[PDB]
C-alpha cells in the first residue's frame, strides 16, 4: 500500500507545555527536551530548532516524560482512552521505537489510566530495563523488557490510595528504584528476581 | 502489602509530601524533597537519616511561612532545590559537615532576576556539563541560568551579579488563544488569548513581533491584509489598532487608533480578502448582528448591518471576491449576505444568498472555497455541511458528509484541491489538524497530531498555501507547511512571493528613538570626560 | 486623528534599534571600565595606605 | 561656495506641470505627480512637503491609497507603487503599463484603476493581481475613472465623450454604457449614490 501523503507537516511550535512534572530535561549540552502540546519538543539552544516526538492518535495526551542516562532513549508515557502506553524514541535517529502497555492483557488486573512517571535504570542497565509509575488509576510500576521483549517483568504496587507521581533508578544501584509521591515515599530493591 | 518500609522516618514525614527523590553520585546518597520544605537526607539505601538543618523550611522566611520544593535536580557535588516564591538552593556537598553532608552554600531568587511576578517553578534540569540550568515556569515559559561551579572559596550566597537568565522561548501564550488572523502581505501571526496580551508571531521567523498588554482580555482580532492595522474588538468597544513593532512604555501604543463604541460580545471579527471592510459579530441583546465597519473609515452602514442569526455567531469567512460575507454560529444558521447594494436592495431585509439552519447543530468553524462555490461548516453535528453558493436561489439544505469526530474550524487553500479543519471534540483527545482531499472524497483524510486534547480553536491557511496556523487552547500557536503541491496555490508567481518587510513607526516613535541615541551618547561621552578625581 | 505613523522599513527600523543597542553597550562597557579603573586605583593606594 | 549654499525661499515647489493629484482618507496627505518628473505628498495640515522624489521618467498621475501609506505613480512608461516613507519614495513594485493618465484608488483601498489609451486595468492592490475580467475595454482615450462608493464599480470616461460603468465582482466582466457625450472630450467624471428605498 502507498502511504497518503503527509497534506500538512509541522514546523514549529510556538508556546510549551509544563504540565509534566520533571518534562524539561537536557537532551544534550544544547538540546532541551520539554512537552508541547501532544508533541516533545527538543529546543536546541544555538538554532532554535525543534524536533518534534509525535505519538499515535490512538493516544489522547502526554502524561510525563523520561531520558535515559546515555540520553539515547526518550521514554514517553501517553495518556489514551482505555490503554495507557509507552513511546521510547531513539534520540540518535529520533524515531519512535516501541510502545508498553498495547498488550496489557496480562496487566488488566491494574486499572493505569497514565503514568506518573517514567525510570530508566544506570547507564549499564538502561537499555534493558524501564520501569513506569502509573497514577490516576493505581500507583504501578512495571518492569518492561523494553529492549527485547517490551513485556512487564514484575510489577510493583505502591498503593491505591497514593498521590505518587516520580519514580528513578538509584544511581549507585540500579537493583534499587526510588519512587516519590504525596505522601508516599518508597524504595524497592529487585532480590532473587524479585 | 500496605507496610511502610522506611525504617527510622518521622511519623510526622510520614504522612509528608515527598516532591522529588535525587541521587547524590557524591557517596550514593538519596535526597528526598517534601512540600512542607524540608529534605530528607538517606543513604544509597534509602533509610531516613535526617533532614538537614540548612533546608528550605527551616533557614528560609518565606511570604508564606512554608515554603513548598517543587523540583529538584542532582549534580556532582550536591543538588539544586526549587522552592515557592522562585527561590533556588544550591544544598554543596562538604566532606568535613558530616553532620550536614549537604548544606546550602547558595541561594538566590529568580524574580530578581526577571520579571516575573509570583511565579513558580515547574520543573528544574542540569546539563551534563553542569553550567546551564533550566528552569520551566507555570508561565510556560523555561529559563535558562548559568551557575557557575561552586568554589569554596566564594561563599557569598549574594553573588547573583554573576547569574544571566534569559527566556529561552519567546513570550509564548500562557494560555487558550481566544482568536486568530493574519495577513496576507506579511507573515504575522495575531493571537489574542485570556492572558490579556495581542501577540505577533513571524512565524517565518519563528519570533515574536509585537506583545502588547491590556487591561482587558481580547476575544477575537483580526488582521487587514496590508499587516498594519488590526481589529481586535473588545467586549465594550472595537478597537483598531496599527501593528507597530515598536511597543514603547506608552500605553498609547495599545490604543486602537480607532475606537467604535459601544460594541458589545464581539467574538468574531474578519476582515475582507481585500481589507475594505472587516466584519465583527455584534452580540446584540437577542439578535447577534454581524455588522461590516468600512477599515478605512469605521462606518457601519444600516444596509450593511446583517441580521438573523438567532444564536452566537462562531465563524465567519469572506468570499474571494468578497462579495459575500459568510456566517455560522451556535444557532446553527449560516447566512450568506451579499455586500452588493443592488442585491441588498432588491429585498427590504437584509438579503441572504445562501439562507440554511440545521437545527440541533452548532456551527463551530467555516470556511469557503477559493472560488466562492462550496461553503463547508463543521459543528457539534459531525457533520461537514456543504452549501452549493446559487445566486438565483438562497440555499436551504446542506450536504452533510459525516465525521467521526468534531471540528471547530474550517480552511480552504486558494486551490481549494484540500480542505483543512481543526479538530476540537471531547470525543478523542488526540489534538490534530485532519486534511481532506477536496472535494471531500469517501472517507479519505489523512490527520497530523498538532494540538493537546484542548483541540484546535482557530485555523487558517496562507494566501500562497504554503502553510496553515492553527491555535488551540493550549496557548500554542501551531505551524503546518503543506506539502500538497496541487493543493498549494502558485499564487505568488508573478512577484509578490515576498511578504510586505515595511512596518508602521509613529513620527513620535520615531523621536523617541532619536532623543535615546542622543542622550545615550551625551551619557557616554559624559561618562569618558568624567575624571576620577 | 488622521493616521501620525508613517511606513519605515524593517531594515531602517532595525538599524535604528541597533545602533541605539550599541550606544546602551558602549555605554555599559564605558561605565563598567570606570568602576574597574577605579577600583584599580583604590586598590593601588589602600596599597600605599598600607 | 558652501557658504553661497541656494535652498527653496520657503520649500521646493513643482517646476511644471503636476500631472496628477489625488488626497488620502486616514492621514492628512495629497500626493501630487507634475511633469517636472517629480511626485510629492504634501502634509496640508502644516503646509509642508512630507515627501519629494523625482524620477527619470515623468509622473503622468498619481493615486493615494486610503491607507495614507502607499502611493501608485503612473509615468511615461510604467505605473510604480510607492511606499510612502519618512522622506522618500521607494516602489516595491512596478507595472508595466504606457500612458496610463488616469490612476484612481477605491474607497476601501482594495482596487486601484488605471487608464492605458482605452482600456482601465484595475488590480488589487494588495496582492497585485490584475484579473483577466478587471481589463475592460473601451472606445477611445480614457481620460477619467471614478469609482463608486461600495467600490464594487467604477465610471470611466474616455476622449471619445463615452463614459462606461464597469463592474469589479466575480460575475464577470460587466459593462454598461452611462452616456454617450458626442462632441465632447470627456475628461472628469464624478458620482454619488442614493441609498434611497424609493421603489
Amino acid at each position: 500500500m502507498a502511504g497518503l501523503a503527509q497534506h500538512i507537516q509541522l514546523k514549529y511550535i510556538f508556546g510549551m507545555n509544563n504540565e509534566i512534572r520533571n518534562s524539561l530535561q537536557f537532551h544534550d549540552e544544547d538540546r532541551i527536551i520539554y512537552p508541547a502540546g501532544y508533541n516533545v519538543v527538543l529546543h536546541d539552544l544555538n538554532d532554535k530548532s525543534q524536533h518534534y516526538y509525535q505519538g499515535t492518535n490512538e493516544y489522547r495526551g502526554i502524561s510525563c516524560l523520561a531520558l535515559s542516562p546515555l540520553k539515547r532513549y526518550l521514554a514517553l508515557g501517553v495518556k489514551g482512552q482505555r490503554d495507557p502506553a509507552i513511546i521510547i524514541f531513539d534520540t540518535f535517529t529520533q524515531k519512535r521505537r516501541k510502545n508498553l502497555g498495547l498488550n496489557l492483557g496480562n496487566l488488566d488486573r491494574y486499572n493505569i489510566k497514565q503514568w506518573v512517571s517514567i525510570a530508566f535504570p544506570s547507564q549499564n542497565q538502561e537499555t534493558k530495563y524501564i520501569f513506569s509509575l502509573s497514577g490516576a488509576g493505581g500507583d504501578v510500576v512495571l518492569c518492561w523488557w523494553w529492549h527485547e521483549k517490551g513485556k512487564c517483568l514484575g510489577s510493583i504496587d505502591l498503593g491505591a490510595q497514593n498521590d505518587i507521581y516520580e519514580i528513578s533508578f538509584n544511581h549507585s544501584d540500579a537493583n534499587s528504584i526510588c519512587v516519590t509521591g504525596n505522601n508516599f515515599f518508597g524504595i524497592y530493591a529487585k532480590i532473587e528476581g524479585t | 502489602e500496605n507496610g511502610n518500609l522506611i525504617s527510622n522516618l518521622p511519623a510526622d514525614i510520614v504522612e509528608k509530601n515527598f516532591v522529588a527523590h535525587l541521587w547524590m553520585q557524591c557517596e550514593s546518597y538519596l535526597v528526598v524533597f517534601v512540600e512542607s520544605g524540608e529534605i530528607i537526607l538517606c543513604d544509597s539505601r534509602g533509610n531516613f537519616l535526617q533532614i538537614m538543618e540548612q533546608s528550605p523550611r527551616y533557614f528560609i522566611v518565606s511570604r508564606s511561612g512554608m515554603i513548598k520544593i517543587v523540583a529538584a535536580v542532582a549534580y556532582s557535588k550536591g543538588f539544586y532545590v526549587a522552592c515557592s516564591e522562585s527561590i533556588v538552593l544550591q544544598y554543596h556537598y562538604t566532606q568535613d559537615n558530616d553532620k550536614n553532608p549537604f548544606t546550602c552554600v547558595n541561594q538566590f531568587k529568580l524574580k530578581q532576576f526577571v520579571e516575573l511576578k509570583e511565579i513558580e517553578i515547574k520543573s528544574i534540569c542540569m546539563n551534563k556539563a553542569e553550567d546551564k540550568l533550566l528552569i520551566g515556569l507555570d508561565n510556560n515559559q523555561i529559563y535558562e541560568i548559568k551557575i557557575k561551579p561552586y568554589h569554596p572559596e566564594t561563599v557569598n550566597n549574594d553573588s547573583s551579579e554573576d547569574r544571566e537568565v534569559t527566556l529561552i522561548n519567546h513570550l509564548n501564550h500562557t494560555g487558550p488563544i481566544n482568536s486568530m488572523d493574519i495577513c496576507k502581505r506579511k507573515p504575522i501571526i495575531a493571537t489574542c488569548s485570556t492572558d490579556k496580551t495581542i501577540k505577533i508571531w513571524d512565524y517565518e521567523k519563528k519570533q515574536i513581533k509585537i506583545s502588547w498588554a491590556f487591561n482587558e482580555e481580547a476575544f477575537c482580532l483580526s488582521l487587514h491584509p496590508q499587516g498594519f492595522c488590526v481589529a481586535v474588538g473588545f467586549l465594550d468597544k472595537l478597537r483598531l489598532m496599527n501593528l507597530c513593532i515598536h511597543n514603547s512604555q506608552n500605553t498609547t501604543k495599545n490604543k486602537a487608533y480607532k475606537e467604535i463604541s459601544p460594541f458589545k460580545g464581539c467574538k468574531e471579527i474578519k476582515f475582507s480578502n481585500g481589507g475594505q471592510y472587516f466584519a465583527a459579530v455584534n452580540s446584540t441583546s437577542s439578535n447577534h448582528v454581524i455588522q461590516v465597519f468600512k477599515f478605512f473609515t469605521g462606518e457601519n452602514p444600516s444596509q450593511l448591518v446583517f441580521k438573523g442569526h438567532t444564536g452566537r455567531v462562531k465563524c465567519i469567512a469572506w468570499s474571494s471576491d468578497d462579495s459575500f460575507l459568510l456566517s455560522c454560529g451556535l444557532d446553527g444558521m449560516i447566512l450568506a449576505w451579499k455586500l452588493d447594494q443592488d442585491f441588498q436592495h432588491q429585498q427590504t431585509i437584509v438579503p441572504r444568498i445562501v439562507d440554511i439552519h440545521n437545527k440541533g447543530v452548532n456551527f463551530s468553524g467555516l470556511t469557503l472555497t477559493v472560488d466562492n462555490k462550496t461553503i463547508v461548516a463543521v459543528g457539534n453535528d459531525r457533520h461537514i455541511h456543504q452549501a452549493v453558493i446559487n445566486e438565483q436561489q438562497p440555499v436551504d439544505k446542506t450536504d452533510k458528509k459525516l465525521l467521526d469526530i468534531n471540528l471547530s474550524c474550517l480552511a480552504f487553500p486558494s486551490s481549494n484541491k484540500l480542505l483543512f479543519a481543526g479538530i476540537q471534540d471531547d470525543a478523542r483527545s488526540s489534538g490534530a489538524i485532519r486534511c481532506f482531499i477536496y472535494p471531500l472524497t469517501h472517507g479519505k483524510f489523512t490527520d497530523y497530531q498538532a494540538h493537546d486534547e484542548r483541540g484546535v480553536e482557530k485555523m487558517k491557511i496562507t494566501n500562497d498555501d504554503r502553510y496553515i496556523i492553527t491555535a488551540g487552547k493550549d496557548g500554542c500557536i501551531m505551524v503546518f507547511e503543506i506539502k500538497d503541491k496541487d493543493a498549494r496555490g502558485m499564487k505568488l508567481k508573478d512577484g509578490y512571493a515576498k511578504y510586505s518587510e515595511e512596518e508602521l513607526i509613529t513620527r513620535s516613535d520615531l523621536d523617541d528613538l532619536k532623543s535615546t541615541r542622543d542622550g545615550l551618547i551625551v551619557q557616554i561621552n559624559e561618562f569618558s570626560n568624567q575624571n576620577a578625581m | 486623528a488622521a493616521a501620525e505613523e508613517f511606513l519605515i522599513p524593517r531594515d531602517q527600523y532595525n538599524d535604528q534599534k541597533r545602533e541605539i543597542e550599541k550606544l546602551k553597550r558602549q555605554l555599559n562597557e564605558e561605565r563598567m571600565k570606570q568602576e574597574q579603573q577605579i577600583k584599580e586605583k583604590m586598590k593601588d593606594r589602600d596599597d600605599k595606605i598600607n | 561656495e558652501e557658504n553661497s549654499k541656494c535652498e527653496p525661499l520657503f520649500m521646493p515647489f513643482h517646476s511644471d506641470k503636476i500631472t496628477g493629484l489625488d488626497v488620502c482618507i486616514r492621514k492628512s496627505l495629497v500626493a501630487t505627480c507634475s511633469v517636472d518628473k517629480t511626485v510629492r505628498i504634501w502634509n496640508y495640515s502644516d503646509n509642508q512637503l512630507e515627501n519629494s522624489k523625482e524620477f527619470e521618467e515623468e509622473a503622468y498621475a498619481v493615486a493615494f491609497h486610503p491607507s495614507g501609506f502607499h502611493i501608485i505613480v503612473a509615468f511615461t512608461e510604467k505605473i510604480r507603487l510607492m511606499n510612502i516613507f519618512e522622506n522618500d519614495l521607494i516602489s516595491f513594485k512596478e507595472l508595466s503599463v504606457k500612458n496610463c493618465r488616469e490612476i484612481q484608488f477605491s474607497n476601501g483601498g482594495h482596487f486601484f484603476a488605471i487608464t492605458n489609451v482605452s482600456m482601465v486595468q484595475v488590480f488589487q492592490f494588495y496582492t497585485g493581481e490584475n484579473p483577466s475580467n478587471l481589463v475592460f475595454r473601451g472606445s477611445g482615450k480614457v481620460r477619467t475613472i471614478f469609482w463608486e462608493e461600495d467600490d464594487q464599480g467604477f465610471y470611466t470616461g474616455s476622449t471619445d465623450g463615452l463614459v462606461i460603468y464597469w463592474r469589479v465582482d466575480d460575475n464577470g466582466p460587466q459593462k454598461t454604457q452611462i452616456a454617450q457625450f458626442n462632441n465632447l472630450i470627456i475628461t472628469s467624471i464624478t458620482g454619488l449614490y442614493n441609498p434611497d428605498t424609493t421603489t
